[PDB]
């Protein structure tokens, strides 16, 4: 009886969760910033000195975004001007700072408007990005090298990606490598010539008279893919009185009789490079491993170290194919791969060897490889307690297979389950984040022993805060259907009373290989609805999930929006059977492919639903891009899968809608699920007569992320779910 | 297209 | 006790008018369509011949739109592919059909895609425009002579008009105007090479992959207008050896000084033309007189018949300079100007000579002037018992102007006082057209005697109908505010208790000029609000305000968005103070202007209002297009009026909604007040924190007209009123 | 900009 989770802690954020982010700089030291202090940190013995003090840029004259620091300490780099794009594109302004003669670089200078800038791995070599084309520094303070001359706004990309491989391939807008050392720059090349246009209103401050209109390349499905092209240059041999010379490395030919995609790069040893390529359809990946040849300056893959990955069920990878991580000598690497009963597990490769060897198997899998001694592997797998919504480090001894040790199992069962780790350089020190169930606790240990030498942060701080309010808990266990497993988890109240009738929103996301219930620790919006309003919160992984083998990722297969929309239904009423359940209060609500399902269940007619929440859903899968949406469905025509496409979308569904409340939400500057999703919903609804609101929110994106209009909207839906559910 | 991020 | 006017009722349509839609194609005839078959009827007698079957076009193989008759009953010409365009304008394809020998002409046809046709004003002559050029039939089966070659889409306009000039200047998409007798084909040139663009999305059919932008040339305020030239050509001496000879039009050097709009063209007589030109600052306009010169074979217009108009109180005309009516012999003319106490009263020019003398004085204004003879005028006016918001005919002799009669007021006194009227070709017959307080009356009269002749229609029929359900009252009385009288309407719910508190909802217009307290009978919204959910429905002629005189109407020049506004709040504060509003559940809501005016109400923090809905509001004259925004504001500079543009948004008033409950709707594809408008609005809440409901329309443009939407938004609306008033 | 009317 003290006081509750409110909508405005969530929203103000006046619960906050400290981090522990540390950057490893060396094998025994890592840096740490300390109220605006970079200190390097002694691994061993805690010990620290300040590396630069916040003195130091008071009189720099703007503000300071972000810090990066060559790899070689002499050298750091200051990022201002930020002006974001894209999830991960941005442009931005830059100074180098001389750390020996303590000064700012002032000639031969970064230009603003940089796309993207990257420190070379050791030294302090520089490459960037400057109007779509790469350009090397070997020095900070002299001229930089132009490397490719071809880069044109919205057609050609010289070292970082477009739309497309940003969001759906890479993750990351840079797209160039370097080597180990640093002798070699390896980099992508997009070309979007025919990539049809996506085009929208922008409205910007009112003081502007006309809307502007942004157009943008975006492949929607079955539309016209970039095309892409690779190349290796070599940085120690730059001339100042030549143009530099690029080495194309061709596409493997299993590629080239159609539409490819380039999708991973690693590097193996100081001259050998490792690509994996990846068809169109994306069922069949190749990948090549190239060496440099010395005597013809070219780089050289024999089809002999070719390596093949193809499915039957679906898809390869996860999202896409896995990436190797090589050995030493680089004559071998471990990929996760999946085996033969559809588990992802850790195989062992040699670079000439058709066949590898799995080195872990079980009713698991392993989520990633996290470092590679030359007698031990460290990774994280879901295996603990054979339960797949958590996480764990193992190590296991490469001389002997049966030898595998878990490492943060038992380390505080109760608090933690869900771990990541950050290693050191030479795998000598590593750092364990634990997120969940209870209060995220960071620590460090030493790898020679596996031994736990201090307590980096511990949210105690927090920890009395949280005690003088009524917070929910979570509920984390599973249902049974056809004799498999699904698992879900529960938000619920404080003084859960399980003989009471509670109302109940179901959250959704649901996408393939999605996993929403977990034992993370979260303070969300979800949290206030349990904690202030007493509404239970549950999430539900039913099919296409990921992380509990193949047979259940790759069963919605060239058949979206129908089994996980179906199970989201199912779990809904198997809930309502457990008692404790308002059976005449259910909602659901998601964001994204989670509007998508929320919708296609609100339009499915089942009754089990009185109102639902749609934020940026796809509404049928012809609009959405291409990368994401054919991994899944294959192409829209009469000889591929264009049935399932139009069996598919929310509009067809618009009559059902007259025995729901629904509420439809989009951002208008929305470059992911375009508005034009929502909009064809919202015509279709209104054709067949149907109530409904909308809410519109100018100039917003994806995110609906920028401040004011984030704390809106979340105002907004509360308002709608409680009217919903009769809540005073 | 990934989850709403925390 | 029976039932009421329900909301089914209004969006089905079950109560309809009757009308009667007649053309007059003589002197004593007229046509008249019926049960789908054209009449001629003989307005001496009422009997009546069968002009054309409809047999005739069972096997058409189209869907006839409309029908159009050439002056010399010879031939029809029948419009199908009806694509409607903005407010006028539309294209369609079209086939020509003679009466004598029953068929259709088969060579030498109209293109499809033609976007005006016109007969001329005698015999069977053609002028048509596709791809904006224009182009000539003399004859129907015979080839078409081409006039103009520039034509060019969204640049040159070759007769017919750009955006701005179709909606806020001709009211008509037509730009070409015959001779009286068919010899010259007078015609205007728009040039919109820069005017800048306003760009907004298109969705179409779920079909449609990627979204369309709608481009389309509109001068926003302050922006670059078009620019004009004005053209005459000789039909007779058409050769088809030769393009055809356009006598340009100079126009007044007083005008070329700088921006200027051509605003009226009247033919006076066989060979002479009476052009209106009006300056960028629309307070100074100048009437040409134009004369054939037969050596010359131009166009010559004297200096010494030119014809200046201002003002200093505000700009020239309600909308636009009123428009001459000449006498037979083509050397004087009447035309409505605004007197020395600025009363709109008739005034009689010699064309050559600078001053006029008003033929009509007094406290009240001439709408209209409706028809000329040898030695009577008739006229419209709003003089009858002092109602501004009603409407009368008069004649007036012309030898005698002590001699002025009334045609209408006593016809009928309680059933009509809102008329409107028809002549026959030479003012022998005429239509009178009563439209309020009681069921529209349409009645029939021969001049020459002032004698009633038949009742054309009286909607008895609907009578009968009526009587079976409980309608509401329309009350029409008026307040005082500074000793002048300012009127007001009332809907009343049926059975109106005085001494009962009723909820009232203030249903705004407001802009320059308006009117919405008339005796006008109508059957809408209001009426089921009224009738169904007791609600009294409330409108106020406040300043600003037309058709009493300029000291009420120009009171907000230069200062849009003050006064108008005030005083609709002013308003609402009386209607409390009568004793039977329930004063907390009090409403306002309008579209355009009149969604302005709601939005800036509700902004003004009075707390007088519980709630608003603005549709398709202006949110900041900047955003409006220039011919009107200007015609009131001046521009945007601050050697101008910038300033007032600046303390005029809905925007800067965000932070007092807080206050209110507010409803804001707007289509998409809005092309005359802008999305962006909303938008932009709907931001500055949001940044601010206030919470309020939004609701697009996809693709749905300034009318929210199409069939579907039209249903929706009203049921949206009424859903929203009922919740905020508490009802049932 | 005009009143509209249904
Ligand atoms: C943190 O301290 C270390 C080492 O000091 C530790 O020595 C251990 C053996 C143990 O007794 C412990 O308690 C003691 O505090 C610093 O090491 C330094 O490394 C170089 C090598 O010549 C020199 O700069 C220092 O003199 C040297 N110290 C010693 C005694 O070897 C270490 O740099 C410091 N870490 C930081 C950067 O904070
Ligand atoms: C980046 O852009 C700015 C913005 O105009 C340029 O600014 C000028 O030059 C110096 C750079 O040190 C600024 O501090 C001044 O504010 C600017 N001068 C003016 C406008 O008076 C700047 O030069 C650009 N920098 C680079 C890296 O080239
Ligand atoms: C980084 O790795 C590359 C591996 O090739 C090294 O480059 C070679 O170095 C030797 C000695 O400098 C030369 O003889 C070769 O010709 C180099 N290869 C070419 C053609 O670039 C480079 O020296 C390495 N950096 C180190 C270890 O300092
Ligand atoms: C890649 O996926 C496709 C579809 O999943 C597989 O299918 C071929 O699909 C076409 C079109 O429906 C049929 O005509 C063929 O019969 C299918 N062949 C097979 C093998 O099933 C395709 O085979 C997959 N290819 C790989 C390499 O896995
Ligand atoms: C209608 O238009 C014109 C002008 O009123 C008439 O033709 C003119 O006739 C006069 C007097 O007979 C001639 O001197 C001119 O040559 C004609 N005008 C021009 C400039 O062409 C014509 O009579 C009228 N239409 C008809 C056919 O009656
Ligand atoms: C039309 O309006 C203009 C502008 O409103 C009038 O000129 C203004 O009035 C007086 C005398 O010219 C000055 O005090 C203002 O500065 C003028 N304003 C500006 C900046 O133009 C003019 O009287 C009116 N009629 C015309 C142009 O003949
Ligand atoms: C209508 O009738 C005309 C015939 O003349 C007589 O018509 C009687 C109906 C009657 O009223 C008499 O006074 C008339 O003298 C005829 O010439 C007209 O052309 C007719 N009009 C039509 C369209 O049929
Ligand atoms: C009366 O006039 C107006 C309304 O016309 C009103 O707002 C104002 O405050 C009053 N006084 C004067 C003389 O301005
Ligand atoms: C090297 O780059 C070229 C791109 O094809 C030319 O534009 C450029 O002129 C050339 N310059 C040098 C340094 O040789
Ligand atoms: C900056 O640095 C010093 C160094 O320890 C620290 O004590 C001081 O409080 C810091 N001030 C801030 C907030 O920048
Ligand atoms: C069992 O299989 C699936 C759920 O995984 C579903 O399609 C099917 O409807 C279920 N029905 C039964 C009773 O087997
Ligand atoms: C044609 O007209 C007659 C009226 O005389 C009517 O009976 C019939 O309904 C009409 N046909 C059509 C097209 O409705
Ligand atoms: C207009 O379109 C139709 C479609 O069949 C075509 O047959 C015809 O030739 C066109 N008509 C004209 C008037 O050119
Ligand atoms: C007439 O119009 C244009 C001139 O602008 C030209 O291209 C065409 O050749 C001319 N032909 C005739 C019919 O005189």
């Amino acid at each position: 009886s003290r006081k509750t989770y409110t909508l405005t802690d969530y929203l103000k954020n006046t619960y906050r969760l400290k981090l522990y982010s540390l950057r490893w700089i060396s094998d025994h030291e890592y840096l740490y910033k300390q109220e605006n202090n970079i200190l390097v940190f002694n691994a061993e013995y805690g010990n620290s000195s300040v590396f630069l003090e916040n003195s130091t840029f008071d009189e720099f004259g703007h503000s300071i975004n972000d810090y990066s620091i060559s790899p070689d300490g002499q050298f750091i780099l200051l990022e201002y001007n930020y002006v974001k794009q894209w999830r991960h594109s941005y442009t931005a302004s830059y100074d180098i700072y001389d750390l020996n003669k303590r000064q700012l670089i002032t000639e031969e200078r970064i230009p603003n408007n940089t796309q993207w800038v990257t420190w070379s791995p050791v030294g302090h070599k520089l490459a960037y990005v400057w109007n779509n084309d790469i350009y090397v520094k070997i020095e900070p303070n002299l001229p930089s090298y132009r490397i490719t001359w071809t880069g044109k706004e919205d057609i050609i990309y010289n070292g970082i990606t477009d739309w497309v491989y940003e969001e759906e391939v890479f993750s990351a807008y840079s797209a160039l490598w370097w080597s180990p050392n640093g002798t070699f720059l390896a980099y992508a090349q997009f070309n979007d010539t025919e990539v049809p246009l996506i085009e929208y209103s922008f409205y910007s401050d009112e003081s502007l008279q006309y809307p502007k209109t942004v157009r943008v390349p975006y492949p929607k499905a079955g539309a016209v893919n970039p095309t892409v092209k690779f190349f290796v240059v070599n940085t120690d041999s730059l001339s100042s009185v030549t143009n530099a010379t690029s080495i194309q490395i061709t596409a493997p030919a299993s590629m080239l009789i159609g539409d490819h995609y380039l999708c991973d790069v690693t590097w193996a040893t100081q001259e050998r490079i490792s690509l994996q390529w990846l068809r169109r359809i994306q069922n069949y990946s190749v990948m090549d491993i190239c060496d440099y040849d010395e005597s013809s300056g070219r780089w050289n893959c024999l089809v002999a170290r070719q390596h093949i990955e193809m499915s039957t069920t679906g898809w390869v990878g996860r999202f896409r194919p896995s990436e190797p991580h090589f050995t030493l000598d680089g004559n071998s690497f471990y990929k996760i791969i999946s085996n033969e009963e559809g588990y992802r597990h850790i195989c062992y490769f040699q670079i000439d060897k058709k066949d590898c060897t799995f080195i872990t198997k079980g009713t698991w899998e392993v989520i990633g490889i996290e470092a590679l001694t030359s007698d031990y592997l460290y990774y994280i797998s879901n295996e603990y307690k054979g339960m797949p919504g958590g996480r764990n480090l193992y190590k296991i001894q490469l001389s002997d297979y049966t030898k595998v040790t878990c490492l943060s199992c038992e380390l505080n069962p109760e608090r933690c389950q869900y771990y990541s780790v950050s290693f050191s350089k030479e795998a000598k020190y590593y750092q364990l984040r634990c997120s969940g169930p209870g209060l995220p606790l960071y620590t460090l240990h030493s790898s020679v022993n596996d031994k736990g030498l201090r307590v980096l942060e511990d949210n105690s701080a927090l920890d009395k805060m949280l005690q003088n309010v009524q917070m929910p808990s979570k509920k984390l266990d599973f249902i049974i259907l056809n004799e498999t497993k699904f698992w879900y988890q529960m938000i619920l109240p404080p003084h859960f009373d399980k003989s009471k009738k509670y109302p109940l929103l179901l959250d959704v996301y649901a996408g393939p290989c999605s996993q929403k219930a977990d034992t993370v620790f979260r303070l969300n919006w979800a949290t206030y609805l349990a904690s202030t309003e007493n509404i239970i919160v549950a999430s539900f992984d039913g099919r296409g999930s990921g992380y509990q083998g193949d047979k259940i990722m790759h069963a919605i297969n060239r058949r979206l929006g129908t089994f996980e929309v179906e199970d989201q239904i199912e779990a809904a009423r198997q809930f309502s059977k457990m008692g404790f359940v308002d059976n005449k209060r259910i909602a659901i609500w998601g964001w994204s492919y989670g509007g998508y399902v929320t919708s296609m269940v609100l339009g499915s007619g089942s009754g089990v639903f009185k109102c639902g929440i749609a934020v940026a859903p796809v509404s049928r899968w012809e609009y959405y891009d291409s990368v994401y949406t054919e991994r899944y469905m294959g192409l829209p025509t009469p000889e591929d899968n264009l049935d399932h496409y139009r069996n598919s979308t929310v509009m067809s569904r618009a009559e059902n809608f007259k025995q729901v409340e629904y509420l439809l939400i989009h951002g208008t500057a929305d470059d992911n699920v375009h508005f034009q999703q929502s909009a064809q919903i919202s015509k279709a609804l209104v054709d067949v007569g149907v109530d409904f609101q909308a809410m519109w929110y100018t100039d917003e994106d994806h995110g609906i992320a920028s401040s004011t209009a984030h704390q809106h909207i979340y105002t907004h839906m509360s308002h709608f779910i409680k009217q919903c559910f009769s809540l005073p | 297209m990934w989850p709403v991020d925390p």
